[PDB]
């Protein structure tokens, strides 16, 4: 996915 | 930013008339000592000239820069 | 192989205020 | 060739005269480009030195092979830029001429 | 590169020396110029016994005088610097 | 002697075969005794890796502790911070592309056990954006770390506080740089800064920081664990410890293998990976480090082993230890020529001697190949290459200068002859 | 107290922590050949041009920025500090467009002297050379940027003495331009300054371009009328009228700065 | 009149020197000369201008004809290139 | 490096983050350090290009704004990094590494296969704006040398017809098996295992004592 990597960061956050 | 023409004292005479020409429009002067300009080392020995040679003088004090205060690291500061 | 006449081409270096044409 | 005057005012052939003939004043053209309004060889101020045909980077002035120009009066004999041009377009034959035998040497 | 003889820069070294020596009065600074030249200074007072000693010595002959010329630095307070040049 | 025993090895992950994630990661025992070695202290950590004597894993060459002892200073009232650099724009370094995608954790254990060594607050990993998929693999590994609470303030039960972030890269080599890799953090454009403001002293955001290759990052828990003679002895010398060694072009099986350092380089290539494409004779030359360090040709290949005291005894640096290979069948002077090409279109341009003189050499190299240049150009370009290797403000120009000497100094017959060829047919 | 003990070829001058290698030879009065450092501007070490080299040391050192340590001599005039200019000089000229009779910082340049006194008699720079596109930065100052040694003094200024914050660096490698990305012209005071802080004629002053050449003009010091602040300033006339005005520096009132509309 | 276009006014004194005399001035003016001059279209980014005929020329300069709104124009000869 | 305002790119194109992109944003700055918006630029730029492919000036001074950088900052970011794309970008954007590693293990041969199945040249989208050639520089994995990543894909080990197998998944359906075609793993030597072949030791084995 485009944005995987970005909403992988969400979580993270 | 070469500071090799600042280094010695010159004292330069009062600028004068500097008239066109009519027939060529060439700068034509009536004043001799326009163009001299006398270079001496140092403060003291300059004003000797005009003494004994009875030119008015109005000496201006060397102005160097100011030391800076410099280092690569200061500007990388996120602070300021 | 088979009188001039010397003049300033530049122009004018101060132009002058021309009087205000209108009395006052 | 085309037609455009070599000089591009850059003025040392103004800076290396021996003699303080030439006297040059520019301004940008406005084409933009860069040219001399007023360009003045006093020739009897001229040495003939030579070294301006020398100096220049376009070679734009040139020691041309007449000698004859003898005047009657000495106002004729300072030169403006008309007249050098005027001579320039006379004498541009042979001028390219012996520029094209001399290149090589210089 | 000029072709520097250094056998000239010694031997007209010494020489400067022995004038100095004959002629500790009015001579000062005795020095050869990295042009292989020598160029004594002496007091103003010095000018006729420095030359006549030179002019007239066997081991130092400097018969003719190539030139006398006067410098003239400004700043210097003896502005003038009479320069002669002997063969 | 190299031949490292598999249980030696260090990432035994390598070529996957085990569940990247934590609970393969559970099964390797990556995180056994982390909690012990913080609470042994920050000075206990130094100790082991100062006795280990690793060296830079990275394409310079330093003892690790040291590096890792500098900012171990006092805090001066700014956080200290650890920036991991997963960028590997240098080809051949295929390397640490496995250690974040096979086996992220290695790394993630590597951050906080590198972390309290000097007392970071925060770790940053640099994977170079055009790996997203491998970024994709990290972070889920990142997240899973935390969930345990292996990571996070109070990290794997201890006093201990560290947060470890992946940062994007953007498709440039220079990134690498360590000043440089600081600034695109920082958020300006990428260019390295002068060493004297050192790293540590003014790091990102003007608070101190440490750069790792990802490779030494990853093994510090692992050495901790085997302790520094385990792995000291492996090492030859200064050299020591295993490096992964990677194999590209012109070999038969090309691969990355952890095999031991201080390899015969005749070995490597005949033992593991694949023997040379065509034999062993069909070795025009061999690049050690990858593409900043010179290649050597076959003469001295074999004799030479994968060390770095070996190879700068032999003018070539370990580098990442990418070796590429060129057989007999490569127009080398083409070969080298692309690398200029390389550099041209990556080198940021802040330094005069790198922009304008990589730029020459390119123009140059490209006229060497169709042979076009006279055969006198060939020690200019080697004058203008000295000019480039000691004047630039950040090693890349010290890079593109080496191989440019290499291909003169062992392959200027060649040349030469490139050049006659031209020449004749007019 | 705070005064290393610093050697230049000897002089042994005594400094201030902290100071650079460059300022340490500016004190005995050596001058180390620089672009791209300015002393109100800050350091960046673009150019490189000022690379010394330290006594017992393996690499020369960018005097501009290292901060001089205690006990090192510094060699100005080494046979190794001027292959380190010697080699500099060939680059910042390679790929430099030869127009030297139409950059009209033509005897005002700070790069033909160091290329006629520390630099090289001649090019080796058979390949080809760039152009970069002219663009509009206003109607004060011409860009003709090619001639740019991407030496970054104008994106200082523009940024630290002025706050305009606009002209940038755009790309990487031998076509990094430093003009603004997007055509919005440089409109602030202070602006005629970058004219006089670029060393390179690249971008000059518009209204002054073609009208003289420096060695002409005599110089006269003087006082500015326009605005209170009394700003020094050199009027500098040929043959009877004035051709241009730029700073002289003043500590206390106009450092090297003058305003847009009193030049 | 002239190149720069020098002309004295009916009231200007100096005028007189050429009374029963000739004014030197040009035909041909170059103003319009390179004016005339067709644009001369090429392939590459940049070209070259060494004013043709190498050392007979100007000092070679190197021209950027990479945008078509604009003819680069060699500082030297004012002839226009159209890329 | 000039942006000539044209009518498609230029900020008349409006440019704002999805209420869910504008949410991503909020993330970034957090994940950077307290009063450092400046580090977010170069991944918030990612996101506007993630956003659009074209990413026009409009969009770059979106960025500024939401950054509260100097707009030319965001500029020169934008500039000076290749992944970042100024101008339309095909929608498959295969990029193809050419560097000498790949070049020695055919990287070359790739190029003139794919240029022929695209039929269009080095460096443009085709007519379809379907597919967008580069020859970009080291991508990274490089044991396995023959080499194209299309956004991501960085499909490995690609013999010729095989790219042209990939190009045709990719022009008549989707997610053509991204990957090294090759039966090899990940990187792996072809003949297999030698690092390691034995299994791995487990949790706390022969960990040092002390
Ligand atoms: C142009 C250039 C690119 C570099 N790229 C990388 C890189 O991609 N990865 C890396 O670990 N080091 C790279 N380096 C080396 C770094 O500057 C630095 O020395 C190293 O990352 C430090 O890690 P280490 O001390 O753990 O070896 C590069 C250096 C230069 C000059
Ligand atoms: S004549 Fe030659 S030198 Fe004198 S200005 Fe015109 S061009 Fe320059
Ligand atoms: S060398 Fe100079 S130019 Fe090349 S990268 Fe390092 S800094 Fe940028
Ligand atoms: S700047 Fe203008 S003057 Fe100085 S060198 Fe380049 S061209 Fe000649
Ligand atoms: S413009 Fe003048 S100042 Fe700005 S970079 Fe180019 S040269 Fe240095
Ligand atoms: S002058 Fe030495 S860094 Fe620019
Ligand atoms: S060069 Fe193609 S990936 Fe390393
Ligand atoms: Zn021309």
């Amino acid at each position: 996915n485009t944005y995987t990597f970005l909403d992988l960061n969400l979580d993270l956050s | 930013s070469g500071v090799n023409n600042t280094k010695k004292w010159k004292m330069e005479f009062d600028t004068r008339e500097r008239w066109e020409n009519p027939l060529m429009g060439w700068a034509s002067t009536a004043d001799p000592l326009s163009n001299m300009v006398l270079t001496f080392s140092a403060k003291e020995d300059a004003i000797a000239f005009a003494e004994k040679n009875g030119w008015s003088y109005d000496v201006e004090e060397k102005k160097v820069p100011k030391p800076k205060s410099k280092s690569y690291g200061a500007n990388f500061s996120w602070n300021k | 192989p088979t009188q001039y006449v010397p003049y300033s081409t530049t122009r004018k270096k101060i132009h002058e205020w021309v009087p205000p044409s209108t009395p006052y | 060739p085309s037609g455009e005057e070599r000089c591009i005012a850059c003025k040392l052939c103004e800076a290396i005269c021996p003699a303080q003939a030439i006297t040059i004043e520019a301004e940008p053209r406005a084409d933009g480009s860069r040219r001399t309004t007023r360009y003045d060889i006093d020739m009897t101020k001229c040495i003939y030195c030579g070294f301006c045909q020398e100096a220049c980077p376009v070679d734009a002035i040139v020691e041309g092979p007449n000698f004859e120009f003898s005047t009657e009066t000495h106002e004729e004999l300072l030169y403006n830029k008309e007249k050098l041009l005027n001579n320039g377009d006379k004498w541009e034959a042979e001028i390219a001429a012996n520029i094209q035998a001399d290149y090589l040497y210089r | 590169v000029r072709p520097r003889s250094d056998v000239t820069h010694k031997q007209l070294s010494a020489f400067g020396e022995y004038v100095a020596e004959i002629l500790p009065k009015y001579v000062q600074q005795v020095q050869v110029s990295c042009l292989d030249e020598l160029e004594i200074c002496i007091h103003p007072d010095g000018v006729i016994p420095t030359l006549t000693f030179l002019r007239d010595h066997t081991n130092a002959q400097f018969k003719s005088l190539a030139d006398l010329t006067a410098v003239d630095v400004p700043t210097r307070q003896n502005r003038f610097e009479i320069v002669y040049n002997l063969l | 002697f190299g031949s490292l025993k598999d249980e030696d090895r260090i990432f035994t992950n390598l070529y996957g075969r085990h569940d990247w994630r934590l609970k393969g990661a559970l099964r390797r025992g990556d995180w056994y005794k982390t909690k012990e070695i913080l609470l042994k202290g920050p000075d206990w950590i130094l100790g082991e890796m100062k006795t280990s004597g690793l060296r830079g894993r990275g394409g310079a060459g330093f003892p690790t502790g040291l590096k890792w002892s500098f900012m171990n200073k006092p805090s001066d009232g700014r956080p200290k911070y650890l920036v991991v650099n997963a960028d590997e724009g240098e080809p051949g370094t295929c390397k640490d592309r496995e250690i974040m995608r096979h086996d992220p954790h290695k790394l993630v254990e590597g951050c906080l056990v590198g972390g309290r060594a000097m007392g970071a607050r925060a770790a940053y990993i640099y994977i170079r954006g055009e790996f997203y998929n491998e970024a994709s693999n990290l972070q889920v590994a990142i997240r899973e770390a935390y969930e345990a609470g292996l990571i996070g303030k109070n990290a794997c039960g201890s006093d201990y506080d560290f947060d470890v972030f992946v940062v994007r890269g953007a498709g440039a080599y220079i990134c690498g740089e360590e000043t440089a890799l600081i600034e695109s953090i920082e958020g300006k454009q990428g260019k390295p800064r002068l060493k004297p403001p050192f790293p540590a002293d003014v790091g990102v955001f003007g608070c101190p920081t440490t750069v790792a290759n990802v490779e030494t990052v990853a093994v510090s828990p692992t050495i901790c664990r085997r302790g520094g003679t385990w792995f000291a002895g492996f090492g030859r010398e200064r050299n020591s410890g295993t490096k992964l060694f990677n194999i590209s072009g012109h070999v038969n099986h090309p691969c990355t293998v952890e095999e031991e350092m201080s390899v015969p380089l005749k070995e490597l290539i005949e033992k593991h990976a694949g023997g040379v494409t065509g034999g062993w004779d069909n070795l025009l030359a061999v690049i050690p480090g990858g593409s900043s360090t010179p290649l050597i040709p076959k003469s001295v290949c074999e004799t030479v082993l994968m060390d770095f005291d070996a190879l700068v005894q032999a003018q070539t640096g370990l580098g990442t230890a990418a070796v590429i290979v060129m057989d007999r069948s490569t127009d080398i002077v083409k070969a080298i020529a692309r690398l200029i090409e390389f550099y041209k279109h990556e080198s940021c341009g802040q330094c005069t001697p790198c922009r304008e003189g990589v730029d020459w050499m390119n123009k140059v190299m490209a006229r060497f190949v169709k042979g076009d240049a006279r055969p006198a150009e060939i020690d200019s370009l080697w004058e203008i290459s000295k000019q480039i290797e000691g004047h630039t403000i950040c090693a890349l120009g010290d890079g593109a200068a080496w191989p440019v000497q290499g291909l003169i100094r062992h392959f200027r017959p060649e040349l030469e002859d490139r050049m006659q060829r031209f020449a004749q047919q007019h | 107290s705070n005064l290393i003990e610093v050697f230049v070829d000897g002089q042994s001058v005594m400094v201030e922590p902290g100071t650079t290698v460059l300022q340490a030879c500016e004190k005995v009065g050596m001058q180390i050949p620089r672009f791209c450092y300015h002393e109100r501007l800050s350091v960046a070490g673009n150019c490189r041009m000022c690379l010394v080299e330290i006594e017992k040391a393996p690499k020369v050192v960018a005097a501009c920025a290292m901060p001089v340590m205690k006990g090192w001599n510094i060699l100005t005039n080494s046979e190794k500090s001027k292959k380190a200019r010697e080699g500099v000089m060939e680059f910042l000229l390679a790929n430099h467009p030869l127009d030297c009779p139409i950059c009209d910082q033509g005897g005002e340049c700070d790069l033909q002297d160091q290329s006629m006194m520390f630099g090289s008699d001649r090019s080796r720079f058979l390949e080809g050379k760039r152009a970069v596109e002219d663009k509009n930065i206003g109607p004060l100052v011409k860009t003709i940027m090619t001639r740019c040694i991407q030496c970054t003094r104008c994106i200082r200024f523009a940024s630290e003495i002025a706050g305009v914050d606009d002209l940038g660096t755009t790309g990487r490698g031998n076509d990094m331009q430093v003009g603004t990305y997007i055509e919005k012209m440089f409109m602030s005071e202070l602006s005629g300054n970058v004219i006089d802080i670029c060393p390179v004629g690249a971008l000059t002053s518009k209204p002054y371009a073609f009208t003289a050449r420096p060695w002409e003009t005599r110089k006269t010091e003087s006082i500015d009328v326009m605005d209170a602040v009394g700003s020094n300033i050199v009027v500098s006339t040929r043959t009877g009228e004035v051709m241009r005005i730029l700073p002289r520096m003043h500590e206390d009132i106009n450092e090297e700065w003058i305003s847009d509309k009193t030049r | 009149i002239t190149h720069t276009g020098q002309v004295y006014d009916e009231k200007d004194y100096r005028r007189v020197r050429f009374v029963d005399r000739q004014k030197e001035v040009n035909e041909n003016f170059a103003i319009d000369l390179i004016a005339q001059q067709p644009v001369n279209e090429v392939e590459h980014r940049i070209i070259a201008c060494d004013g043709g005929g190498g050392a007979l020329g100007h000092p070679k300069v190197y021209i950027n004809l990479d945008k078509e709104t604009k003819t680069g124009t060699c500082g030297y000869c004012g002839l226009q290139f159209k890329q | 490096f000039v942006h000539r305002d044209t009518p498609e790119n230029n900020p008349d194109t409006p440019f704002d983050f999805t209420p869910e992109n504008y949410k991503r944003i909020e993330a970034i700055v957090k994940n950077y350090p307290e009063g450092h918006q400046a580090a977010a630029v170069l991944p918030v730029l990612d996101l506007a290009q993630r956003q659009n492919g074209w990413l026009p000036i409009s969009a770059m001074n979106k960025v500024a704004e939401v950054l509260q950088v100097p707009p030319m900052r965001v500029y020169e970011v934008a500039t000076f990094y290749t992944m970042y794309n100024r101008k339309p970008v095909g929608k498959y954007h295969i990029q193809v590494c050419t560097t000498t590693p790949c070049m020695l293990r055919d990287s070359d041969s790739i190029l003139e296969t794919l240029q022929r199945k695209l039929g269009i040249k080095v460096g443009e989208t085709t007519p379809d704006k379907l597919f967008t050639l580069i020859e970009v520089e080291c991508l990274g994995a490089c044991v396995n040398a023959p080499m194209v990543q299309i956004n991501d894909n960085y499909y490995e080990d690609l013999t010729p017809k095989d790219i042209e197998e990939i190009i045709d998944e990719l022009k008549a359906g989707k997610v053509p098996k991204p990957g090294p075609r090759s039966g090899r793993f990940c990187c792996e030597p072809a003949g297999g295992l030698t690092s390691l072949t034995e299994p791995p030791k487990g949790p706390g084995f022969g960990v040092q004592a002390g």
